[PDB]
């Protein structure tokens, strides 16, 4: 018993997209394929389900005309097909198994397709350097509209390995952009020069900037 | 078209009981909405720990129980595990749809508290070249994770251009967050005050840079 669906998926605005939900395991009779959304920062949001036998299907309203709901007998598969997509559809989408009302539950949850509304097209980031205006010290890194993702940002060719986070990025302008602080001791800097390192495969893009003071 | 409540976040700790509630806007909950209480893990685990308000599924720690107190639906952890630090999600049954609440950030202190290192870098001259300025606030070790981002240019409170990642746990098992704000470099040189404040427990810091 587990609902594979695919990890992943890149989708052009204004197009469509299929989400299968193969059931490995036990039943499809027995138990209900129902559809969720989870966007981060926004919980989840139920879009409907679909019973295997028959193919009947209730929806809510508010992905009344985004989602269809199907079901292939022969291959103990559920679809989901989101029509014309936008910048709102990017989320991460699950199907999980209901058991009747019966103990009444969501027992099995797929795992989930990150789903990605884009029309960005292979783009390299643009690194800032982010330094202080004024006993330890906080200098920083601003990876700034790439895409795809990920980005691999190190400090001083993996000398500094502490001191350091790289938080996750965010999504706007259709590009990501994230960043990396150093805390580097206040003896170190301005002292010691500080460089952060950071790289886009996707692009194979490698670059170099040294924080300077300003 | 039912919006079901929950709570924002909750600090329990270790052997110690919790509880968490489900609201609904719509009227007391009934065992009509089979509550169904679902556990998400980082890295996007779900399990569904109660069914049907009562029932347990099968395999869930006897110590996870659902419940109706009052006019709400009702998930109990007792005997809190720091394995149950974790985002929990309500959902309620309404004739033929189904909702799912705000979920819960449960945190289940296994270090103490600690508060959140502010730091709000200014735009880089490179990138004002670029007709662009982005304000980066940082805010690292904060525990528990949570914390709310406010910032106020020329002591106005700003309402958009402006985004927060989620926190995300540190090595340490403290957690880290970035918020940006995005400017045209025209729209810098036309403001003078800038401060991000991150209120975190109630307590606020702020970070400000005078341009």
């Amino acid at each position: 018993v587990q609902l594979q669906q695919p990890g992943a998926e890149l989708v052009k605005p204004g197009a469509s997209v299929k989400l299968s939900c193969k059931a490995s395991g036990y039943t499809f009779t027995s138990y209900w394929m129902h559809w969720v959304k989870q966007r981060p920062g926004r919980g989840l949001e139920w879009i409907g389900r679909i019973d295997p036998n028959s193919g009947g299907t209730a929806y809510n309203e508010k992905f009344k005309s985004k989602a269809t709901l199907t079901v292939d007998k022969p291959s103990s598969t559920a679809y989901m097909q989101l029509s014309s997509l936008t910048s709102e559809d990017s989320a991460v989408y699950y199907c999980a198994r209901y058991d009747y009302y019966g103990g009444s539950y969501f027992d099995y949850w797929g795992q989930g397709t990150t789903l990605t509304v884009s029309s960005a097209k292979t783009t390299p980031p643009s690194v800032y350097p982010l330094a202080p205006g004024s006993s330890m010290v906080t200098l920083g890194c601003l990876v700034k509209g790439y895409f795809p993702e990920p980005v691999t940002v190190t400090w001083n060719s993996g000398s500094l390995s502490s001191g350091v986070h790289t938080f996750p990025a965010v999504l706007q302008s259709d590009l990501y952009t994230l960043s990396s602080s150093v805390t580097v001791p206040s003896s170190p800097w301005p002292s010691e020069t500080v460089t952060c390192n950071v790289a886009h495969p996707a692009s194979s893009t490698k670059v170099d900037k040294k924080i300077v003071p300003r | 078209q039912a919006v079901v409540t929950q709570e924002s976040a909750l600090t329990t700790s270790p052997g110690e009981t919790v509880t968490l509630t489900c609201r609904s806007s719509t009227g007391a909950v009934t065992t009509s909405n089979y509550a169904n209480w679902v556990q998400e893990k980082p890295d996007h685990l779900f399990t569904g720990l109660i069914g049907g308000t009562n029932n347990r599924a099968p395999g869930v720690p006897a110590r996870f129980s659902g419940s109706l107190i009052g006019d709400k639906a009702a998930l109990t952890i007792t005997g809190a595990q720091t394995e149950d630090e974790a985002i929990y999600f309500c959902a309620l049954w309404y004739s033929n749809h189904w909702v799912f609440g705000g979920g819960t950030g449960l945190t289940v202190l296994g270090q103490p508290k600690s508060s959140p290192s502010v730091t709000l870098f200014p735009p880089s001259s490179e990138e004002l070249e670029t007709n662009k300025a982005t304000l980066v606030c940082t805010i690292t070790d904060f525990y528990p994770g949570v914390v709310t981002v406010d910032w106020k240019v020329d002591g106005t409170p700003v309402t958009q251009g402006m985004e927060t990642t989620q926190p995300s746990k540190q090595s340490n098992n403290k957690y880290m967050a970035s918020s940006y704000l995005t400017l045209t470099a025209r729209a810098w040189e036309r403001h003078s005050s800038y401060s991000c404040q991150v209120t975190h427990e109630g307590h606020t810091v702020e970070k400000s840079l005078s341009r």
